[PDB]
RNA sequence: ACGAGACUCUGGCAUGCUAACUAGUUACGCGACCAACUUCUUAGAGGGACAAGUGGCGUUCAGCCACCCGAGAUUGAGCAAUAACAGGUCUGUGAUGCCCUUAGAUGUCCGGGGCUGCACGCGCGCUACACUGACUGGCUCAGCGUGUGCCUACCCUACGCCGGCAGGCGCGGGUAACCCGUUGAACCCCAUUCGUGAUGGGGAUCGGGGAUUGCAAUUAUUC
């Protein structure tokens, strides 16, 4: 029950820079496509358990995991796990990486806004595009 | 509250004074007697009756009580 | 003519397919166990049906 | 003189016979088997990787309370709140894919087979197989 | 089969009791084997309406029952034995069903 | 000749046949204290220990434990307990052994004859449930 | 785990770090001070530990010592007679300065 | 706002605070965990690993307070 | 003499009673040494509680307080007095008294704008703060109830196409303690966990997988 790694006070993943306080696996909100049922599965398919000491966890297996996600497509799992699926300009789920952009395509509004829609503005002016009722309650949005 | 309305509190009288012979101290002896000499419509009510009965049994073993 | 209106496309939720038995009245229907009485003409014949109150 | 199968506490009685079946080598598990969420209420995936084991014999005792087993009953052992949003809750269940493959990894055991009017029913033959083999293991290596 | 039951239905249990005594009365004057009275869960009838004919006042409901008491009968015996304990002028309420099952 | 009143409490229940034989306890349908939910093992451990193995030497115990619920189905166990022990002397000893050990067992704890009445009260009027009502405006 | 008694601290800082008095409102107006009196010893020993409930709680509400795992200072804060607490001497503090109207 | 402790494993460093635990009155996860304010589940592993050293006797588990004791 | 009480319904209690092939079972029982005169569920002619016993307060009255014993010791509701009000209802009723408009009858016809806005003019509503909140799916859980032709064309539901289950189609059961169902995409719990609180802990919108099939839903249906 003991391990020669070395503590590293500065740690880097995905170029991102944000306040490292707390523990890890689970605190990885950095990380896009990895964490609850769908990284357990992973881990529980590579077959590793709970033995060691928690605290200090490296990073190998979630770099595992987007390894594995950069070719998911072969081995026929079952394919509900990525954000943005069965988007246009192509029919697969392709790759991207880096914060900044990720949030904006949460929206995909250039062509909504192109087509001359309701759904441009209802989208843009941070209100509902579905319709929760704003005058009572459904006051939250904006503070 | 636990005070007796005046129907119970007559039946009480009236069987004590009629039946005066029959009745005793227990609740339940009193409890069958007065269910044998007269017609109680309820059983509650059959009961606060004999529990009254039993009551005044007792008030009336220790001197005479003018009701 | 008349078959070229009638009958086109169903109307699977007629509220007005539906009336008190005594009154002929649209509203308060109560159509739970098959009474199908507006629900002051059921508290009129209540009694006469079977239903009284307890609780 | 005859023993039952549900004769030690459940956890351990499924873990050992769990075990057996695993021990048996013949049987691997397909790739269709944690990434079903299966009902809502859960939230990850099956981990033990007994659980089709644990299905076949709780599904066994279901029988011992009536004929014709299948999931819903099973699965109502524990209800409450769910909370689901903008839509109340429902009543626990699974996947019937995830039944269909666990029949087609289950044919050739004798475990559980369904019926011809509906629902399942029990394999006396392999009923008694494990009956002596967990009364076996209790009575040799588990109480001297 | 041999096996017939009887089914008594009513709104009240007075009535259905009496039948049913009377109706084992009259299966063990002959000499009979009768499977004792079988009683239904009482299945309960209730209608919520609002007191008022407008929608005025104080938001007050009428709490409207209506329970139906099961009981039936087992007793092996040909049709015409139950046609003549049928014809016993019954008390009113009481609905009887007969089935040859 | 039947003599059974078994053992239930709140929901749950257990049907105590209690006939003679060979004279071994069951209890749970599984070994003694490892029961799943793990919650209230100890109470049973109080009366075994309490009264003694030759007591309870002669007791084949044959019951049908159901009903979800740990208030109901425990200590509806102990409710069970002592009252098997109690018709099991009265009707084949005699009373004074009976008097006795149940007073012991039924002295430890009143709990045991008496269960909660406390029950779910009506939705009443005009209102969210029993007693709370409807916020008033003016 | 422990062998020997726990009993003297067990006993000796709550069971009787207990108050000795407590106070009351005074005529119809006036929140600025209370009149002292006091109860047979079971209703204010229990205040305190009605207040120790919040205290410790607040000694384990956003804190460090969690529940489940306080089971000395609960076995202190059961046993009996002598005198170590904290939200008691709050109780205390609170007995002084109502008491000073007798 | 977690405070910093020497965690690193070395030749000198890792074998002089291992050999502080039974140098108090009272030790338990809890006492190290509110006394020393370093991860109790820390304090968890090191009974572990005492256990596997073989001292012990393992009884229960639980993920906060588990039991480990000895009868000679 | 009404009203109050009594009363009716409802809960809470039977080593008691009346009996059930839909709950429940005994050594000439198998599928296993390597037709119990009925009690858990159901429901009936009954029983049980009366301030009844004791102690203390009370022109030693009515009664009050406490305590054994007890399943239970002011115990859910329903019903509820003349005079009342220009309270509401003529839009529930060929229940009902007439001053009196209009043809744009307050009839029909999947037909058809709003009201599903956002500087709020108001009212009823939709929501828990930490090892307690929720996942391991690793042990038998709840109902209260509803469910298919006078009208009538509209009922509740038990396997597979299979992406990961309601489910677009074949399939049986149940006019029901017989089927749904010992209530079929639910406990609150838990080897995904918080070491002292913005993290794993409880969701600001809002995008895809096949949508129960309701012309429309967006100008209220659908993980």
């Amino acid at each position: 029950l003991v391990i020669p790694e070395k503590f590293q006070h500065i740690l880097r993943v995905l170029n991102t820079n944000i306040d490292g306080r707390r523990k890890i696996a689970f605190a990885i909100t950095a990380i896009k496509g990895v964490g609850r049922r769908y990284a357990h599965v992973v881990l529980r398919k590579a077959d590793i358990d709970l033995t060691k000491r928690a605290g200090e966890l490296t990073e190998d297996e979630v770099e595992r995991v987007i390894t594995i996600m950069q070719n998911p497509r072969q081995y026929k799992i079952p394919d509900w796990f990525l954000n943005r699926q069965k988007d246009v300009k192509d029919g697969k789920y392709s790759q991207v990486l880096a914060n900044g952009l990720d949030n904006k395509l949460r929206e995909d509004l250039e062509r909504l806004k192109k087509i001359r829609a309701h759904r441009g503005l209802r989208h843009f002016w941070g209100l509902r595009v579905r319709g929760q009722h704003t005058k009572t309650t459904g006051r939250r949005g904006r503070t | 509250g636990r005070v007796r309305t005046k129907t119970v509190k007559k039946a009480a009288r009236v069987i004590i004074e009629k039946y005066y012979t029959r009745l005793g101290n227990d609740f339940h002896t009193n409890k069958r007697v007065c269910e044998e000499i007269a017609i109680i419509p309820s059983k509650k009510l059959r009961n606060k009756i004999a529990g009254y009965v039993t009551h005044l049994m007792k008030r009336i073993q220790r001197g005479p009580v003018r009701g | 003519g008349h078959q070229q209106l009638y009958w086109s496309h169903p109307r699977k939720f007629g509220q007005g397919s539906r009336s008190c038995r005594v009154c002929s009245n649209r509203h308060g229907l109560i159509r739970k166990y098959g009474l199908n009485m507006c629900r002051q003409c059921f508290r009129q014949y209540a009694k006469d049906i079977g239903f009284i109150k307890l609780d | 003189p005859g023993v039952t199968v549900k004769d030690v506490n459940q956890q351990e009685f499924v873990r050992a016979l769990a075990a057996f079946l695993k021990k048996s080598g013949k049987l691997k598990v397909p790739e269709w088997v944690d990434t079903v969420k299966l009902a809502k209420h859960k939230e990850l995936a099956p981990y033990d990787e007994n659980w089709f084991y644990t299905r076949a014999a709780s599904t066994a005792r279901h029988l011992y309370l009536r004929g014709g087993a299948g999931v819903g009953s099973m699965t109502k052992i524990y209800g409450g709140r769910q909370r689901n949003g903008v839509m109340p809750s429902h009543f626990s269940r699974g996947s019937k894919s995830v039944a269909r493959r666990v029949l087609q990894a289950l044919e050739g055991l004798k475990m559980v087979e369904k019926d011809q009017d509906g629902g399942r029913k029990l394999t006396p033959q392999g009923q008694r197989d494990l009956d002596r083999i967990a009364g076996q293991v209790a009575a040799a290596n588990k109480k001297h | 089969i041999h096996r017939i039951r009887i089914t008594l239905t009513s709104r009240n249990v007075k009535s259905l009791e009496k039948v049913c005594a009377d109706l084992i009365r009259g299966a063990k004057e002959k000499n009979l084997k009768v499977k004792g009275p079988v009683r239904m869960p009482t299945k309960t009838l209730r209608i919520t309406t609002r007191k008022t004919p407008c929608g005025e006042g104080s938001k007050t409901w009428d709490r409207f029952q209506m329970r139906i008491h099961k009981r039936l009968i087992d007793l092996h015996s040909p049709s015409e034995i139950v046609k003549q304990i049928t014809s016993i002028s019954i008390e009113p309420g009481v609905e009887v069903e007969v089935t040859i099952a | 000749q039947s003599v059974q009143v078994f053992g239930r409490k709140k929901t749950a229940t257990a049907v105590a046949h209690c006939k003679r034989g060979n004279g071994l306890i069951k209890v749970n349908g599984r070994p003694l204290e490892m029961i799943e939910p793990r919650t209230l093992q100890y109470k049973l451990l109080e009366p075994v220990l309490l009264l003694g193995k030759e007591r309870f030497a002669g007791v084949d115990i044959r019951v049908r434990v159901k009903g979800g619920g740990h208030v109901a189905q425990i200590y509806a166990i102990r409710q069970s307990i002592s009252k098997a022990l109690v018709a099991y002397y009265q009707k084949y000893v005699d009373e004074a052994s009976k008097k006795e050990i149940k007073d012991i067992l039924i002295q430890y704890d009143r709990t045991l004859l008496v269960a909660d009445p406390r029950r779910c009260e009506s939705k009443k009027f005009g209102g969210p449930g029993a007693r709370a009502r409807y916020q008033k405006s003016y | 785990l422990t062998g020997e008694n726990p009993l003297q601290v067990l006993v000796n800082a709550i069971i009787n770090s207990g108050p000795r008095e407590d106070s009351t409102r005074i005529g119809r107006a006036g929140t600025v001070r209370r009149q002292a009196v006091d109860v047979s010893p079971l209703r204010r020993v229990n205040q305190a530990i009605w207040l120790l409930c919040t205290g410790a709680r607040e000694a384990a509400f956003r804190n460090i010592k969690t529940i489940a795992e306080c089971l000395a200072d609960e076995l202190i804060n059961a046993a009996k007679g002598s005198s170590n607490s904290y939200a008691i001497k709050k109780k205390d503090e609170l007995e002084r300065v109502a008491k000073s109207n007798r | 706002d977690k405070l910093n402790n020497l965690v690193l494993f070395d030749k000198a460093t890792y074998d002089k605070l291992c050999k502080e635990v039974p140098n108090y009155k009272l030790i338990t996860p809890a006492v190290v965990s509110e006394r020393l304010k370093i991860r109790g589940s820390l304090a968890r592993a090191a009974l572990q690993e005492l256990l596997s050293k073989g001292l012990i006797k393992l009884v229960s588990k639980h993920r906060a307070q588990v039991i480990y004791t000895r009868n000679t």
